[PDB]
């Protein structure tokens, strides 16, 4: 049994901050796209770039 | 690979910071460039006073 009364509707703002931080983490993942497949450990050689990116 | 990208960016930033440290040290050692360590001295006021004394030679008389 939860104990969240009508004052728990204020808590949408920290979840909005969670969404803002998650969006900024996704944008920083998009920013670091150099060496996405060019690394020597997980990178396939040339001629196989037609597939989808890993992340 | 995000660690690889951030390490490449931070290593290039460290290399450029070291290079600009040597560039600033050699610039401040010899005072060569006009930008950072140059203490500007002008001969504008000496030329202005010499020009004014040159015009005052023509106005001497009666
Ligand atoms: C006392 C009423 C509290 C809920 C309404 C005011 C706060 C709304 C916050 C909305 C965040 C997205
Ligand atoms: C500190 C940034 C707050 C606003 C983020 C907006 C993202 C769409």
């Amino acid at each position: 049994v939860l104990g969240l009364d009508k004052r728990a509707l204020w808590g949408a703002l920290p979840l909005l901050g969670f969404a803002i931080g998650h969006f900024l983490d996704k944008k920083e993942t998009e920013r670091m796209t150099m060496f996405r497949d060019k690394s020597a450990l997980y990178g396939r050689p040339a001629g196989s770039e037609g597939k989808a990116p890993s992340w | 690979e995000k660690s690889l990208h951030y390490l490449y960016e931070e290593n290039e930033k460290a290399q450029i910071r070291l290079l600009e440290d040597e560039v600033r040290r050699k610039m401040s050692e010899r005072n060569d460039y006009q930008a950072y360590y140059y203490r500007p001295s002008v001969a504008k006021y000496h030329r202005i006073s010499k020009e004014a004394a040159d015009e005052l030679e023509a106005l001497r008389g009666d």
